């Protein structure tokens, strides 16, 4: 199992394309992670949902808010944005 | 299923007219008898006929076939010719 | 006797079933369960529970009375 | 009834009133075949199989939405018409 | 259809289908009979549940 | 190898004279080859890996192992590997589709379709803007030539219209890559998300490169050639026409667009979807007028297409997969409408006025079975990669304007509604009285429809099964802060 | 010939008959014809719009002219619309008051919060 090492776009000079293309993957990779950790959220509550019928709304109330917290902010959103646009200017 | 037969035709058409009271005469009702000539019929009278026959038959005759036929026997080929009756 | 809220919600009542006789509510769908639904069963616990529904209604009613009677 | 119909005109559910001659063994390959798909199936999709309530413990269900709450506590989360 | 444009036979009907008529009209009938019987003070309107 | 390969081709031309079955074994061996690529292809690395360099002034004839680079680059990453498997699965099937219907000077005749098959298929490798544009007008004077000679009666008017569109829109593409040339000095694909011009100049370049994918999509209103071209067109041209060569448009909006103009695409995005919505309500009316089937079948494709750029322009990765996957679902049911219609009926009958067409299903109960599943699968119906990719465009359209996605949901009623309509027709009432019975479909024709049939079947049961291809590019192209 | 949107293609044709078109469906269906189901002879000429008044066509309906078959629906419409509507106001008023539940409305059963009541929580 690959574990690679994450390289940030602040960091490099846009000259070496090893770095530059290790920075887009590591911005990539993350974005999946949380991807990945909104899955598990939205499929906590899906099980909490159908073991508790009725009285859901009150027992699964923090994972369904949880959910439609990080619905919005853990999709995927490409390097792009960052990699073109220095934020401290 | 069922099936008609020219004589079966024949013989529905013959009680039919038999059964009509503006008629002349009821035995003088031949296969090649003129129902505007020996049955006397009325111009109307044989468009009530024709009516009869397609009210009998379950068949529709258009308009140009149905002054057409003026015999029996006419009416007996027409009905015969056609698959569905 | 109102049922506590753990009792509500260990016994899964649904919300609009929450009320002042839901434990009556509890031994008749225990029964309705046992039995498969049956029409000719359940009797007992299905007028018990009938009848403290119309104690119910009948407290609405007279409220809706009172309520017209101020105006 | 019935009535002619072109004999070259091969169609896969088999045209005019279909009726080979040797329909009955036909029909016995079929029904095995039928049996044998309908027992694979009915065997292979049995481990995906499950019921739908009483397969998480109360354990784990109250223990996520704590840790639910404590993620929304660190995050700064008021709760809906919260305001 | 021997006769024409005269009175009709009576019409022959299977043993079976008059048997299968007379069951089901039968159980028809009878099941509303219990029902209504069973059911005469809801189903008809009675025992107002509003207080006297 | 090249040599004695040369020489076999020779003996086999001497002692067969048909060059044709020689073509469908080097495609078919081209289809294995790529096959056997995708298998070294490693997909956890966004990186372009089978690379070569061609005329590299140290080695004009071979390829370039110096330290200088300017000859044509070449290489491949998952985006472009999928089209280069969707290229050489079609290619062998329009050989196989003129395999009997040609008959004077049917050499040359192959030539031009492995030809033109070959030259797209080298597009989809090119990794820099001179050698992806150099490989975008070599089909030009090929398909000329094929459609002046070998097409039905409007072909002059056909082949003429195919040239010049085509140059028409590519000479204003060829103004914005000679000004990426001059301003930045590379042209490469590989790091030219790197450069950001002013957004001023960025809005310029972005208006060439827009004009030549509108003449090559089509869009509207620059889209009244494909129904011409692609009537008059012998079969093999339709289908590489319908098949690849409007796909190109799609890959060219991924590779030459999005990565170098992100901020006047941003920019001109609400212009995209008045565009779109255009393309896809209007068209869509216009074909319920059409009595020709060969042009109703050309007119359901623009309105796919814009259906595509919808989801190719939604700044989303699930529009750009269903922009991608809607290319692929459409390059294989396309074709096999264009067999039906142009290789099937029309080498039966030699017409195709919609009049002369009904009740086909009497003598034809299989060809009509083949018509219904290919309409079904051209208008959506679930479990087809196209309603996949129809689907997911409209998902990425909706979010990127809620109000022009949800108005382009019409168009799974206008699609249904020209495509039922004409098959209704085709299928339904009694034998036609004008043409004779003829044979129902050959084992040939159902070889081919087969093959295309599976595949939308396949891709449209599981579309994750493209995934491990895309993964990296739903992400690469999108603009967010 | 007939409607204005055949007549507006009147410029169009120059050298091509211009043909009263006439519905297929109103043709009368027991003349005998080359195709009967299409109900058309070989070598007929066609109208430029003859897609739009052949058998594959739209049905059209004869009964009603088209102007007084709209005056007819909306007219359903209108009196059932204003009808109900009306008959809202003149309702008897009901005899018992909506029930209500224990804990200010079960607020904290439908999800809720103390901090929002309101928005989940029944009539209590
Ligand atoms: C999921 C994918 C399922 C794919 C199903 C595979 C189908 C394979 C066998 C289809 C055979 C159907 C056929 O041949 O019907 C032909 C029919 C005429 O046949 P017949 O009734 O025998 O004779 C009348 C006059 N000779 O002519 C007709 O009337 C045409 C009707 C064809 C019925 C096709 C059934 C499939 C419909 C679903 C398509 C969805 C597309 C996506
Ligand atoms: C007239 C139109 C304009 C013409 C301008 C362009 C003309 C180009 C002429 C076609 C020649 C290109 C195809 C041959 C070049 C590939 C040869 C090669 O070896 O590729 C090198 C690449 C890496 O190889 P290497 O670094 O040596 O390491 C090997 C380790 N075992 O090895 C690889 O990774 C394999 C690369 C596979 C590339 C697939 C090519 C598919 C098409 C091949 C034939 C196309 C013919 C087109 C003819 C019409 C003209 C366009
Ligand atoms: C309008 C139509 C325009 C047509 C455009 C077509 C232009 C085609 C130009 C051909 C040059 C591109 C050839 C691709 C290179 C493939 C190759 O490598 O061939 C082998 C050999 C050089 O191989 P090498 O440099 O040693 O690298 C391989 C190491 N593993 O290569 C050689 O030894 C040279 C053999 C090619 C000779 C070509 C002669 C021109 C055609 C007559």
């Amino acid at each position: 199992h690959q574990r690679p090492e994450l390289v940030s776009f602040d960091d490099i000079n846009y000259n070496d394309h090893k770095k530059v293309r290790e920075a887009q993957e590591s911005y990539t990779r993350e974005q999946f992670i949380r991807l990945e950790a909104l899955k598990t959220v939205r499929k906590a509550l899906e099980k909490c949902y159908e073991e508790s019928g009725p009285n859901h709304f009150e027992d699964c109330k923090n994972l369904a808010e949880q959910y439609l917290d990080m619905l919005p902010t853990h999709r995927l959103q490409g390097y792009l944005g960052y990699q073109r646009n220095d934020p401290s200017k | 299923a069922h099936v008609l037969t020219k004589d079966m035709i024949q013989e529905r058409i013959v009680a039919l007219l038999e059964s009509f009271d503006k008629v002349n005469d009821a035995k003088n009702i031949t296969a090649t008898a003129n129902l505007t000539s020996d049955l006397g019929l009325d111009s109307l009278d044989v468009v009530e006929v024709v009516m009869a026959i397609e009210e009998e038959f379950g068949l529709e005759i258009p308009d140009h076939d149905a002054d057409e036929i003026k015999t029996v026997q006419q009416a007996i080929d027409y009905v015969s010719a056609q698959p569905a009756a | 006797p109102l049922l506590s809220q753990e009792d509500m919600k260990k016994h899964k009542i649904l919300l609009a079933y929450r009320d002042r006789c839901a434990a009556l509510l509890v031994p008749l769908n225990e029964c309705r369960k046992k039995n498969y639904y049956m029409p000719w069963a359940c009797g007992h616990e299905r007028h018990e529970y009938e009848m403290c529904e119309v104690a119910d209604f009948q407290r609405r009613v007279k409220a809706m009375d009172k309520l017209k009677a101020e105006k | 009834g019935r009535y002619p119909f072109p004999k070259d005109v091969i169609s896969m559910t088999g045209g005019w009133w279909a009726n080979p001659s040797n329909w009955k063994l036909n029909g016995l390959f079929a029904t095995g075949i039928a049996v044998g798909l309908a027992l694979w199936v009915s065997t292979a999709t049995l481990p995906y199989t499950r019921r739908r309530e009483g397969i998480t413990s109360e354990s784990d269900i109250s223990k996520w939405n704590a840790a639910a709450g404590v993620w929304r506590e660190r995050h700064g989360k008021i709760s809906t018409g919260e305001a | 259809n021997y006769k024409w444009n005269g009175p009709l036979p009576r019409p022959h009907v299977s043993a079976g289908h008059r048997i299968a008529t007379k069951f089901l009209g039968a159980t028809m009938f009878f099941w509303m009979f219990l029902r209504i019987k069973e059911e005469y003070p809801a189903m008809l309107g009675l025992h107002n549940f509003y207080p006297p | 190898i090249l040599l004695s390969s040369l020489y076999l081709f020779n003996r086999i031309l001497a002692w067969q004279g048909n060059v044709k079955h020689f073509y469908l074994f080097a495609s078919n061996l081209l289809l294995l080859f790529i096959v056997v690529l995708y298998i070294n292809f490693n997909t956890f690395s966004n990186s372009f890996q089978f690379n070569f360099e061609l005329f590299n002034s140290l080695n004009p004839f071979g390829l370039s192992n110096s330290d200088i680079s300017n000859g044509l680059l070449f290489g491949i990453d998952g985006l472009s590997l999928t089209f280069i498997l969707l290229t050489v699965l079609l290619i062998p099937l329009t050989l196989l589709g003129n395999w009997y219907n040609i008959n004077f000077n049917s050499n040359l005749y192959y030539t031009l379709v492995l030809a033109i098959g070959l030259v797209i298929l080298l597009n989809f490798w090119a990794l820099d803007y001179i050698s992806f544009y150099i490989l975008f007008e070599a089909t030009l004077p090929l398909l000329f030539i094929l459609i002046h000679i070998y097409g039905s009666s409007d072909s002059e008017r056909a082949s003429f219209y195919v040239l010049m569109f085509t140059l028409s829109g590519s000479l204003f593409m060829l103004l914005s890559i000679v000004v990426i040339s001059i301003v930045l000095n590379t042209t490469n694909f590989i790091n030219h998300n790197l450069f950001v011009l002013s957004l001023d100049l960025q809005t310029i370049i972005w208006l060439g490169l827009f004009i030549a994918i509108m003449v090559k999509t089509p869009l509207f209103p620059i889209h009244v050639w494909l129904p011409v071209v692609h009537s008059e067109s012998p079969l093999a041209g339709s289908m590489i026409l319908a098949g690849l060569i409007l796909k190109l448009a799609l890959y060219a909006i991924l590779r030459l667009l999005l990565p170098l103009l992100c901020e006047a695409q941003i920019l001109y995005t609400p212009m995209i979807y008045i565009i779109s919505l255009l393309t896809i309500i209007l068209t869509s009316l216009a074909t319920l007028r059409q009595i020709d089937l060969k042009v109703i079948i050309a007119y359901s494709s623009i309105s796919h297409m814009g259906i595509a750029i919808l989801g190719v322009c939604s700044n989303t990765s699930l529009g750009i997969y269903g922009s991608i996957v809607l290319g692929v679902a459409h390059g294989f049911v396309s074709p096999a409408l264009f067999l039906i219609v142009g290789g099937i009926l029309y080498d039966r009958y030699h017409i195709r006025i919609v009049n002369y067409y009904k009740g086909l299903t009497t003598y034809m109960p299989q060809l009509a079975t083949y018509i219904i599943i290919l309409s079904f699968a051209n208008i959506g119906t679930p479990l087809t990669g196209n309603f996949t990719g129809e689907f997911l465009s409209l998902q990425g359209g909706f979010i990127r304007n809620p109000i022009i996605g949800g108005i382009s949901c019409i168009s799974v009623l206008l699609a249904a509604i020209y495509q039922l309509k004409l098959t209704n027709k085709l299928t339904g009432g009694i034998s036609s009285i004008y043409m004779h019975r003829t044979n129902d479909v050959t084992i040939r024709e159902k070889f081919i429809m087969n093959i295309l049939i599976i595949s939308t079947l396949i891709i449209g049961i599981c579309p994750q099964i493209m995934y491990n291809l895309l993964y990296w590019t739903v992400n690469n192209y999108i603009y967010i802060i | 010939i007939r409607a204005s949107f055949d007549k507006a293609e009147e410029p169009m044709l120059g050298d091509y008959p211009d043909i009263d078109p006439f519905p297929a469906q109103l043709k009368n269906p027991y003349k005998k014809y080359d195709d009967q189901q299409d109900r058309r002879n070989l070598e007929e000429p066609l109208s430029v719009n003859d897609d739009l008044y052949d058998m594959w066509s739209p049905d059209r309906f004869t009964h009603f002219k088209n102007q007084d078959a709209l005056k007819y629906f909306i007219g359903f419409l209108t009196i059932f619309f204003g009808a109900s509507y009306v008959a809202t106001y003149f309702v008897p008023e009901k005899a018992a008051i909506p029930r209500e539940f224990p804990y200010e409305g079960l607020w904290k059963e439908s999800g809720g919060t103390e901090k929002s009541k309101a928005f989940f929580g029944q009539r209590s």
